[PDB]
């Protein structure tokens, strides 16, 4: 990585985009800009807010990325207890900006190594006070080396569920009660695993991160890329939506923020994965109260799944994603209850249509696929 | 047999994520391609977009820390 600069013009067109794509957009600082002290020149970050403050630009921001590496990347070495004194500065910064009541996130640290541990309490011991969140970053997989049997493996999505669990241990001793956010995640880190990260097998992992994300109190997961260069990207180089994508639409229309819990009965609870949400009541289908179950299948046999009493008599609306053949999981195409998804045009996004299953049938999953099911008439007052 | 007896728990709500709990990145790597203002603005890519609204878009990445603004540019 060498020093490269960017136009009042980059700042532009991302803006515009996020303003224009209703997203909210997060900008992430250069952390590396020292003092002699090693203490974090701001001069540059002052000559950006100032410009964005001129143009009236709602965003929120972050400073550093992997601070943990700095060592191996920059040759510098920059302690969370120096590491949070700069968040402070740039706190004080934004209060005094114009965008004073503007969101402040970090710090954007690796995934749970002992020393990544040391330097994530010391950074909140010092800077706690001033982030609205907390961020860290997950990969399962190096990129190099992923194997498609990886990203089939119970025992590799179950390794995350420790991960978040060194994290949580980190904030409650420093800082109970904030939110943690992951800050930058994918199936796999170098840019992704050809093949995989781009295909329907990549979807194994993202649902089941976004189900233990939402489980275990993660409030936002920020997933390495929308589009991109990596093949972690939801839209490929031609603009088109890969299965992820598809996986994540599908994700936001039915799933409420109110998350619940689900599980299977027996020792083994390993390959049948699943989750429960009240519905997106957004949805004009569905009603408070209703509840969407997503399962995920890594058995090489379909699985029949049974709701608990009083829901065994519910209509059930199915969402079960399979690929389009011919390449199986390694597909770049998705399916909806049988029918491909495509978009209608380059402004147009197709409806995902339901198919409604006959009131009392068990759940069908076949092996190697995932699905929703709204389960409609719930009438659950968690979800009212 | 292939047959799955789920346990729900559903007494209260046990976490409330944001809304835009499923957010999502572009690499601040990006912004060293010269196409970047070909590719943001794409309509394809924002009809994309705003399909996943509401979100959190990250600009960060590896480049975060070796990335300068330049006023004159
Ligand atoms: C997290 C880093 O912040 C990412 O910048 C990095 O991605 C590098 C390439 N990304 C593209 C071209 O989209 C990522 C990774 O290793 O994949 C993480 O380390
Ligand atoms: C920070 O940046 C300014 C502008 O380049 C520079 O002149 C100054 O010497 C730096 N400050 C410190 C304390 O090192
Ligand atoms: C952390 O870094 C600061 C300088 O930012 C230094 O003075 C302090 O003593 C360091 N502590 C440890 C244990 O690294
Ligand atoms: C599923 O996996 C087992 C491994 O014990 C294998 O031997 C079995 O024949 C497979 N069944 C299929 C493909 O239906």
């Amino acid at each position: 990585f060498k020093n490269s600069t960017y136009s009042r013009s980059s700042v532009d067109v991302l803006y515009t985009f996020a303003n224009c794509s209703g997203l909210d957009l997060i900008f992430g600082l250069n952390a590396l800009l020292r003092t002699a002290d090693l203490q974090w020149n701001s001069s540059n970050a002052q000559l950006l807010l100032d410009y964005c403050s001129s143009k009236g630009y709602n965003i929120s921001w972050e400073l550093g990325n992997e601070p943990n590496s700095f060592l191996k990347k920059a040759d510098i070495f920059i302690n969370g207890s120096q590491l949070g004194e700069d968040f402070i500065q740039l706190h004080k910064l934004l209060r005094k900006s114009t965008f004073k009541n503007a969101k402040l996130y970090g710090p954007d640290v690796g995934q749970p190594r002992r020393k990544t541990a040391k330097m994530l309490k010391s950074f909140l011991k010092a800077g706690g006070e001033v982030i609205d969140s907390v961020t860290w970053h997950h990969y399962y997989l190096n990129g190099r080396t992923a194997t498609r049997e990886d990203f089939l493996n119970p025992d590799v999505l179950d390794i995350f569920i420790s991960s978040v669990q060194k994290v949580f241990q980190v904030v409650e001793s420093t800082r109970p009660g904030k939110k943690v956010w992951l800050g930058e995640t994918s199936s796999a880190y170098g840019g992704g695993a050809p093949l995989l990260s781009d295909t329907f097998a990549a979807g194994f992992m993202w649902l089941d991160k976004l189900g233990l994300s939402a489980r275990m109190g993660i409030e936002v997961v920020m997933r390495q890329v929308f589009f991109g260069a990596g093949n972690y990207h939801l839209v490929d180089e031609n603009f088109d939506p890969l299965p992820d994508y598809w996986l994540s639409l599908l994700f936001k229309k039915l799933v409420g923020t109110k998350v619940l819990m689900a599980s299977v009965q027996g020792s083994k609870r390993r390959k049948l994965r699943v989750y429960l949400h009240c519905t997106n009541t957004d949805n004009p289908r569905y009603k408070e109260g209703d509840l969407t179950l997503y399962a995920i299948n890594l058995h090489n046999v379909t699985k029949y799944l049974r709701l608990p009493y009083p829901f065994s008599n519910k209509q059930v609306d199915k969402y079960l994603l399979r690929p389009l053949g011919p390449h199986g999981l390694l597909s770049k195409s998705v399916q909806l209850n049988g029918l491909t998804l495509k978009m209608v045009d380059d402004q147009t996004l197709p409806p995902l249509m339901e198919k409604p299953l006959r009131p009392g049938s068990s759940l069908g999953l076949p092996a190697f696929s995932y699905s929703f099911f709204v389960i409609r008439n719930a009438k659950v007052a968690a979800c009212i | 047999q292939d047959v799955v007896d789920l346990d729900f728990f559903t007494q209260e709500p046990l976490h409330l994520v944001s809304p835009s709990f499923l957010s999502v990145t572009i690499d601040a790597n990006l912004a060293t391609d010269p196409r970047f203002l070909i590719l943001l603005g794409s309509p394809k890519l924002r009809t994309l977009a705003r399909g996943l609204s509401p979100a959190y878009l990250r600009f960060g990445g590896t480049k975060t820390d070796f990335l300068i603004f330049d006023p004159k540019k």
